[PDB]
């Protein structure tokens, strides 16, 4: 939800979308963390 | 007009307010309204009229009757760069709309209360219900 | 003491400060006397800053020799201090000033914001009501506050606001970075 | 085969003019703003949205133009309203589909030939093909000429007559095609020079762009537009196209090829092309005349600071409990400026 608010917050930044792409990267690496290990109390807390 | 002359007692130029004050525990608001008629032209487009929604308690009948004596219409609007708590508006709908949105009611709420405010015999309940709730 | 130079100063202090745009004779008198008008506001312990690039003059604290003032206890200031509110709501003010002063040339313009555009990044750190109407409440409340610093004026007709210059002196660097140091300090406990 | 269907789904999320087809309030809006391109642009639509309610209105409207603002189907300078190539792709194919002037036909036909004739003979670097095909053209006329003084003077039908003419038209009208497209091409290289300009701020790069006198935001649309407008001067041909298609008008088959718009379209050709080529050169100065003017100023290294404080102020806004109003009201550190003394309380004396 934090990483989630920081991508919604880092779209009214006007440079040229590289506060963008570094806050959509840090998300995208939690959903492959999370995906990654697909057994586990934590993963299946976000994506079940 | 017919309110504003007295239908008649006062001709040509003239002036009439009217003010209503809503109190909580902790808050005031004041719901205003000023009127006028410059000369003799009795008419429905030569009246001038300006509503007024404050919470300041500098904001009274009087003060806005000496701005309006003082400078007329640009004394009137002048009062909303000078303090805080003061909303002028030349316009009834966005008046309303303004109003609508302060206490968080539909657009109909201030009808319905109107009608049930002179309703003279309750009659059948599908002609109540058919008349003014509806 | 020459009858220009006494008008322009009372002027200042009455509104606070000077534009070229609106008041341009007083602006000229009051640039060309800097060392008269230092002298006449040094009793009082206030002083006068200038900006050319943007046609400004604005009055300030002077800075005494105390290491801390506040500048807020000086008995000719009457307005009340910012809270946490209204700062999230002029650096927001300050990023829309940034957009619009990048993409503009010569010429004379205002920088208007719309209240709808301004609703959802303040949603996005205050959060959510349930009804428009209550957001709608809260944020000409806001305005309606910060009117009273002179930043803001009052709503158009077509439900617009206008963003002063003078914003570009209280969110300058140096404040911006005092500001930034106290924050960071109250959030890490 | 993959790829144009990623394509497609990539334009109809981004490209402003198919949103602008598939919105819901599509034909009013279009019908509104090519009406205003022959405040007062939301005026004017509320007024339009007024009386169609069918399927709050200045609320919605306000919105939708803000939004159509961002999507930049149209640009807002100042404080005016301009068009963009998007909004006349949109227009041009809504349009044409009343109407479209028939492209598969002879005249065509012989025009591609003629064309292909002519750039492949100048293409050609070597002389003796110059010189035979110089020799088998003039035969050629001189044969024509032959023929026709012995009275064998060929005019066009009827049918003919309506088929060139209408090919014509349609030859004639593409010249306007692309005059917003080369103002959107400068807008987007200035937008690009200042952000360097930001990003860099070093004052070097400033100080010798500021001294060359070379102009500065150069694109490739700009020097085919040059090329154009060069040859468009030459007066001495213009002269005769206009008193060819004055001539051209006259003519007993035009009521049943063209209809009134399209005769005053090609009555006024010259004119139009010549004003409307002088309004984009105006455009470019002042675009490059806002651009010095900017550098001049010399406030992007503040520009560039305080950006990167407020980025840093809205980071730290994230960690604080928002949900108390005893921190909301909690007083910050901002010190006083623009002070306003307080009234004297003398008053009266």
């Amino acid at each position: 939800q934090h990483a989630q608010r920081q991508l919604n917050s880092a779209r009214f930044i006007d440079d040229e979308g590289e506060s963008h792409y570094k806050a959509l990267q840090a998300l995208v690496g939690l959903l492959k963390d999370a995906c990654e290990h697909s057994r586990n109390q934590g993963a299946k807390a976000l994506l079940d | 007009v017919s309110y504003v002359r007295g239908v008649i007692a006062r001709q040509g130029k003239t002036v009439t307010a009217i003010a209503a004050t809503l109190e909580r525990d902790g808050a005031q608001v004041r719901l205003g309204a000023v009127l006028w008629f410059e000369g003799t032209s009795s008419s429905a487009s030569d009246l001038k009229k300006l509503w007024l929604l404050s919470e300041s308690p500098e904001q009274t009948l009087e003060h806005w009757l000496s701005q309006h004596h003082a400078g007329g219409m640009r004394a009137l609007r002048q009062m909303e760069k000078d303090g805080m708590g003061i909303w002028p508006y030349p316009s009834k709908k966005a008046f309303l709309a303004r109003l609508r949105d302060y206490f968080e009611v539909g657009e109909n709420a201030f009808t319905l209360l109107n009608r049930a405010a002179g309703l003279k015999q309750l009659n059948s309940i599908d002609e109540i219900f058919r008349e003014l709730v509806l | 003491t020459p009858q220009r130079v006494r008008e322009a100063v009372q002027e200042m202090l009455k509104y606070g400060l000077l534009e070229e745009s609106h008041k341009p004779n007083l602006y000229r008198s009051a640039l060309t006397n800097i060392e008269v008008v230092d002298r006449i506001l040094e009793p009082l312990d206030l002083a006068m800053g200038v900006d050319e690039v943007r046609g400004l003059v604005f009055v300030t604290v002077r800075q005494g020799e105390v290491a801390e003032q506040d500048d807020w206890s000086h008995p000719l200031v009457r307005r009340q201090r910012l809270n946490l509110e209204q700062s999230l709501l002029i650096a927001i003010l300050r990023q829309h000033f940034i957009a619009y002063e990048q993409e503009s040339g010569t010429g004379a313009s205002q920088a208007l914001v719309a209240v709808d555009e301004l609703i959802p990044q303040l949603q996005v750190y205050l959060g959510e009501l349930g009804s428009e109407a209550k957001e709608r409440n809260r944020i000409i409340t806001l305005l309606d506050q910060l009117k009273g610093h002179g930043l803001v004026s009052a709503l158009d007709a077509h439900d617009r606001v206008i963003i002063r210059p003078i914003i570009t002196h209280l969110a300058n660097p140096e404040n911006l970075q005092a500001l930034v140091v106290w924050l960071r300090e109250q959030v890490e406990g | 085969a993959q790829q144009r269907s990623e394509r497609y789904v990539s334009a109809r999320s981004q490209h402003p003019a198919w949103l602008l087809l598939a919105s819901r309030r599509a034909p009013l809006v279009l019908g509104c703003l090519r009406t205003l391109f022959e405040e007062d642009a939301l005026q004017a639509l509320s007024e339009m949205l007024a009386a169609y309610a069918s399927q709050a209105t200045h609320l919605q409207a306000g919105r939708e133009l803000r939004e159509w603002i961002k999507r930049r189907l149209v640009v807002e300078r100042e404080g005016r309203i301009y068009a963009t190539d998007a909004l006349e792709s949109a227009i041009q194919f809504v349009d044409s589909l009343d109407s479209r002037i028939m492209t598969s036909t002879a005249s065509r036909l012989s025009v591609v030939q003629r064309e292909i004739e002519n750039l492949e003979t100048g293409l050609n670097p070597s002389p003796t093909g110059r010189i035979a095909s110089l020799r088998r053209r003039i035969q050629d006329l001189e044969h024509e000429l032959a023929r026709v003084e012995a009275g064998h003077v060929d005019v066009l039908d009827e049918a003919q007559a309506i088929e060139g003419m209408r090919e014509v038209y349609n030859l004639a009208t593409s010249l306007r095609a692309d005059f917003r497209r080369v103002e959107d091409s400068w807008r987007e290289a200035d937008r690009a020079l200042r952000h360097s300009i930001i990003s860099e701020h070093r004052g070097e790069i400033v100080d010798r762009l500021l001294d060359g006198q070379d102009a500065l935001l150069n694109t490739p649309e700009g020097r085919v537009f040059e090329s154009f407008q060069q040859q468009l001067r030459q007066s001495a041909e213009l002269e005769v196209m206009r008193e060819r298609l004055r001539t051209i008008l006259r003519h007993p088959a035009v009521p049943k090829a063209l209809n009134r718009p399209q005769q005053r379209e090609l009555r006024w050709l010259a004119l139009r092309l010549v004003r409307e080529s002088q309004a984009v050169l105006q455009a470019r100065a002042r675009s490059e005349r806002d651009v010095r003017g900017f550098m001049k100023t010399g406030l992007a290294a503040e520009h560039h600071r305080v950006g990167q404080l407020l980025n840093d102020f809205f980071n730290l806004a994230l960690s604080v409990d928002w949900q108390r109003q005893s921190e909301r009201r909690k007083p910050a550190c901002l010190p006083p400026v623009g002070v306003a003394i307080t009234g004297v309380p003398a008053i009266e004396r």
